[PDB]
RNA sequence: CGACUCUUAGCGGUGGAUCACUCGGCUCGUGCGUCGAUGAAGAACGCAGCUAGCUGCGAGAAUUAAUGUGAAUUGCAGGACACAUUGAUCAUCGACACUUCGAACGCACUUGCGGCCCCGGGUUCCUCCCGGGGCUACGCCUGUCUGAGCGUCGCU
RNA sequence: AGAUCUUGGUGGUAGUAGCAAAUAUUCAAACGAGAACUUUGAAGGCCGAAGUGGAGAAGGGUUCCAUGUGAACAGCAGUUGA
RNA sequence: CUAAGGCUAAAUACCGGCACGAGACCGAUAGUCAACAAGUACCGUAAGGGAAAGUUGAAAAGAACUUUGAAGAGAGAGUUCA
RNA sequence: CGCGACCUCAGAUCAGACGUGGCGACCCGCUGAAUUUAAGCAUAUUAGUCAGCGGAGGAGAAGAAACUAACCAGGAUUCCCUCAGUAACGGCGAGUGAACAGGGAAGAGCCCAGCGCCGAAUCCCCGCCCCGCGGCGGGGCGCGGGACAUGUGGCGUACGGAA
């Protein structure tokens, strides 16, 4: 039986959380993300799918170092200074 | 009218800076009218509202005479509370009824180092504007 | 965005809307048609002098 | 089941422990516009992604 | 499907104009942007004229301009040769010289040497260090006769 | 009785860390009355008492680090942390002597050939 | 040449494009050379390139390349032009001698396919319809 | 007479249209036009007295310092705070700090396991155990050291 | 006013079909406002060791345990409950 | 004209980013998918797909207290200009 | 039958540097369809476009003629107007399609190799001293190391150059 019957034989995991990107679509048997391709060095990304570009684009997360270089920036990024004491 | 280009008359702006100003510029905006008397003897005429001032209310339910000491500046919902501005609710128990700072006028400040030197500060202004507008 | 929202009309057609203009501003009825309130102005192509 | 990775235990006490109701005084603040945690869930109505 | 009477059209609407479209909205914006950069630098070389170095007598090329004549790149290096001016010099007294340029005529040769020499003529030379002048120009024609030439050095004139 | 940082930086480092670890036990203790009930007093006071350790902490880097600045202050070679953090490519570009030295020939040009200042009559 | 890489010779489409033999790069082997050079030496720059030798099967160039980074390449003028940020992976860009010929780049009657800089933005220019404000 | 059904109206329900509003968008324009091995973007996990989300932050964790400001934050509680033997809050942000993955860097990971050098302890220098600190990726450049070659030679 | 139009809401059907696979419940008492369904006791049965018993793997992820509630859910109910 | 070596600013481009200003535009089924804890809830093994959801009042002054009910829920009373 | 010099290679957790990855609207180099139109369809068209790969910067690319021209001649590149839906291409069908001159925006030019001359005049690194720190430079010294005659530097580049 394609239908009912044979949903209860699936009891084995292909896919996984992956350590890059979080998500769970490393497979474990290609040990391969299926979103990001984990062990290839370059994020996997497609302009065939602007919205999955999007869903995981610079901005989409915290930038905790683009902040402050975002905000450095408007005085020159200045440093080995402090205002002037009072 | 205003020609500077790099401030807004856009109203959805104006609100939205108003409505997610930071305390220390809803300090500036939470401000009040000085009695004439105070106007006389300090040369400014408004002032930012401040805990231990007594105001008197001229607007609204609460109009009249009757001088109260401010006894919270509750900056987060742009009112301040007055002592005997107050109302009973159900239980018996009174509630401070919130009116707007620029509803009341101050009638005696609280003085510290900090208004004083705010008020030297404005009146100075105001003698500079007025030397050059003579 | 390219709706053609500009129009160009001719240089002799604007002078000439300008002239009509003007000549419509020294009748006391077509300005009093325009709502202007000149009833007590002493003369309709009214002019001050250069201290103004 | 029983065994189980350390990963995968600390996403399920991560999961457990933001499985909870609002505190009762988020709806005395200033502008709540918060009623009840719309992001409860049961293990029985839905699964959890992994 | 054609219609009675008509012109054959052909629109070269066949390749997806849609994405490469130039709207001209900010034409206004990119106008005041070149007038201030032109502002700019005009007061940026205070005494030098603002439109920039002069520019040689030249001929249209074809037999349908020819009749005309206009302003060319730079001075060809002969007619620096016979004007008395070194090639080198030329552009640090603002004048445009064009080293690829020939003079197949003695007429535009002549004409453009004497244009030369007028500009030279008219010139006002600021010495380097200005207590100390060297041999540009008298301090009398330049404290007050200086000012900056707007519009083309000498216009090229039909 | 809060602590400052003013009032802190002319202690030297025995005392700063004494005065750390002080802080810490009471911490622990705060988070003892925590589990066991405590008062809301207490509750409060674990607040302010990290936000004390913060304060010593980051007086004691402060000074260690700007020791360090001194020390390798005149030194070709120093740690990463203490050479600036501009940018990556502000890092990779050409430093100011480097960038404004010219050639012999240049220079050659620009001594015999300076650029004018000149006027011209209408 | 260049196979074209698709599986048993199919390329589904139009008889014009069922083309696997008998194709041709557009880029030479130079460049190629050039190309793997400066992707496996990707901290130094790439000055040129010039054969040295080629077989039936092979060709043999020597690449010249440049420490960005050296003190006698940093220090000298006339050769700090190559330091500069734009200047990184220049035969990537077909900005090499053996890049810039694939370009189709000159001047005259020969070259109008590359009025602007390239292909690309001639093609872009001509294929751009100026709307004005005012038509 | 009633029930039932139909039509109309009053009222009450169900439903959320319309209208009014708008800290949102869309479009146009302007000025800048700045990421990362000194560890980016992204992800995970934590951090509040009471806190799940959002937001902010990183074991110094809903923030430290500094500067400006100048009496609040607030849902409750608590406790500061002579505002001058210096100051709540907010803003700015140049000092400091910044967990784990991630180009991710000792090897490997749906797990875990090493090696080298110092420090402290159990030891009472000797190297076993425990803890701490610093190193240990690939490619490549200049130089250094150590080498290889029945490669080319010289002397013996 | 239509597009087997899009989204939302509401009728008749209609208190209708239906709540019928695996033999079965009954008496008394307690708590409780309230008991066919909870709990205790007594009786009658069933699974009948290839179990409706006792324990695991995969998968689930707190469903485990105790206390409290009777809004919603457990297609009747509930004082019970994953 | 002088190939097979090299550099070079300006005018030029900009649906990503930082920060602004504006509009004969839209007005919660519209305008971005997203005016709101929205790339969220949820679905799929995965690639990926992807919502709905704005408005008390000027001020909570958010209905004390009595009364029937086990309660939900009511009848009085009270706040308010409502 | 060892010791040296060079050449060509190798190792190092050697000293000090550099690259990786992200964003990717604009830009550069490749690769590259079919839907579609032709009232069918195969060349053609869609289109050197979508998708795919690589590389940058605040812009990029191009750029100072192995040019346009044929005139009484202009004179690097880039952008706008026009040339012009034109010359031309095309089952000469559907369709495609520039450039020169002209008017403007901007305007800026230059450097090597080579031929030569000058006692390698040249460059890097390590130690020491002084001036500075704030992006790490300036000066002086070292019978201090290395690169370099298998060619560094100065003059000099087609507009001629040198003596
Ligand atoms: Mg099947
Ligand atoms: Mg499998
Ligand atoms: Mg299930
Ligand atoms: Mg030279
Ligand atoms: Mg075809
Ligand atoms: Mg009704
Ligand atoms: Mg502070
Ligand atoms: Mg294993
Ligand atoms: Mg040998
Ligand atoms: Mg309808
Ligand atoms: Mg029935
Ligand atoms: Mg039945
Ligand atoms: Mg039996
Ligand atoms: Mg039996
Ligand atoms: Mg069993
Ligand atoms: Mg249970
Ligand atoms: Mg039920
Ligand atoms: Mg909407
Ligand atoms: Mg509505
Ligand atoms: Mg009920
Ligand atoms: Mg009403
Ligand atoms: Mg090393
Ligand atoms: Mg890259
Ligand atoms: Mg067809
Ligand atoms: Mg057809
Ligand atoms: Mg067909
Ligand atoms: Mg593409
Ligand atoms: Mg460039
Ligand atoms: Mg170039
Ligand atoms: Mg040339
Ligand atoms: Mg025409
Ligand atoms: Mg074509
Ligand atoms: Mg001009
Ligand atoms: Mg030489
Ligand atoms: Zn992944």
């Amino acid at each position: 039986t394609k239908g009912t019957s044979s949903f209860g034989k699936r009891r084995n995991k292909t896919h996984t959380l992956c350590r890059r990107c979080g998500s769970k679509a490393y497979h474990l048997q290609k040990s391969t993300c299926g979103k990001c391709g984990y062990p290839a060095k370059r994020k996997r990304k497609y302009n065939w799918s602007a919205k999955a570009k999007r869903r995981n684009t610079t901005g989409t997360g915290r930038m905790r170092h683009l902040k402050i270089v975002y905000r450095r920036f408007r005085h020159g990024f200045r440093e080995g200074t402090t205002p002037k004491p009072k | 009218m205003k020609f500077n280009p790099f401030v807004t008359s856009d109203r959805s702006k104006n609100r939205k800076r108003h409505f997610n100003a930071p305390s220390h510029i809803r300090r500036k905006i939470m401000s009040s009218p000085l009695s004439k008397e105070l106007r006389q003897k300090y040369n400014v005429r408004s002032m930012p509202i401040r805990k231990d001032d007594e105001v008197q209310v001229v607007r609204g339910h609460y109009k009249g005479q009757q001088i109260g000491k401010v006894v919270q500046v509750y900056r987060k919902k742009y009112v301040i509370y007055i002592e005997r501005v107050q109302r009973e609710k159900a239980n018996g128990t009174t509630v401070h009824v919130g009116i707007h700072p620029s509803k009341v006028v101050i009638t005696r400040l609280k003085l510290d180092k900090d208004r004083k030197k705010i008020l030297e500060r404005k009146a100075k202004s105001r003698q500079v504007g007025k030397e050059k507008g003579k | 965005t390219w709706r053609r929202w500009h129009r160009r009309v001719n240089t002799t057609q604007k002078r000439y809307a300008i002239c009509s203009a003007l000549a419509a501003s020294a009748l006391p009825a077509l300005v009093m048609s325009k709502g202007h309130r000149i009833e007590e102005v002493p003369e309709l192509p009214l002019v001050v002098e250069d201290k103004v | 089941s029983s065994h189980k990775t350390f990963r995968i235990k600390r996403f399920l006490a991560k999961k457990q422990k933001q499985n909870r109701p609002i505190p009762q005084w988020i709806r005395m603040k200033t502008g709540n516009k918060i009623r009840y945690n719309s992001k409860r869930r049961h293990w029985r109505r839905t699964k959890l992604g992994l | 499907a054609p219609s009675r009477n008509g012109m054959v059209l052909k629109p070269h609407f066949h390749k997806d104009w849609q994405r490469r479209v130039a709207t001209w909205f900010n034409q206004p914006a990119r106008k005041i942007r070149r007038r201030k950069a032109r502002q700019a630098k005009a007061r940026r070389i205070a005494p030098r004229p603002a439109s920039g170095p002069i520019r040689p007598i030249v001929r249209c090329p074809t037999v349908r301009y020819h009749t005309k004549v206009r302003a060319g790149r730079g001075f060809s290096l002969e007619e620096l040769r016979v004007a008395g001016i070194h090639k080198k010099v030329a552009r640090t007294i603002g004048i445009s010289v064009d080293p690829r340029r020939r003079n197949k005529s003695t007429e535009s040769l002549q004409a453009n040497v004497q244009r030369l020499k007028e500009y030279r003529s008219k010139l006002i030379l600021f010495p380097r260090k200005p207590s100390a002048p060297k041999k540009g120009d008298s301090s009398a024609e330049e404290l007050k006769l200086a000012t900056q030439l707007t519009g083309p050095v000498m216009p090229v004139r039909n | 009785a809060k602590i400052k940082a003013r009032d802190l930086r002319g202690k030297k480092k025995e005392e700063l860390l004494k005065q750390l670890d002080d802080l810490k036990v009471e911490l622990s203790q705060l988070r003892v009355a925590k589990v066991t009930g405590g008062a809301a007093s207490k509750l409060s006071k674990i607040r302010v008492v990290r936000k004390s350790i913060a304060r010593v902490l980051t007086v004691i880097n402060q000074t260690q680090k700007e020791n360090l600045r001194k020390f390798y202050k005149g030194k070709k070679y120093k740690p990463l942390d203490l050479r600036p953090k501009k940018t990556r490519a502000m890092r990779r570009r050409l430093n100011k002597h480097e960038e404004n030295l010219k050639t012999k020939k240049q220079q050659r040009k620009e001594r015999l050939y300076p650029l004018r200042k000149y006027a011209v009559k209408a | 040449g260049r196979k074209r890489p698709v599986p048993k010779g199919a390329t589904y489409g139009k008889p014009v494009h069922h083309g696997v033999n008998q194709l041709k790069f557009a880029r030479s082997l130079q460049s190629v050379a050039e190309e793997r050079a400066g992707r496996h030496c990707g901290a130094l720059r790439v000055l040129n390139s010039y054969w040295v030798g080629e077989d039936s099967t092979y060709k043999f160039f020597e690449v010249i390349l440049i420490d960005p980074f050296h003190k006698a390449i940093r220090r000298n003028p006339d050769t700090q032009w190559i330091t500069k940020p734009v200047h990184k992976h220049r035969e990537m860009r077909g900005l090499t001698s053996a890049g810039r010929k694939s370009r189709g780049l000159g001047k005259g009657h020969k070259f109008h396919h590359t009025i602007g800089g390239s292909r690309r933005a001639a093609w872009r220019r001509r294929n751009t319809l100026q709307l004005h404000r005012y038509r």
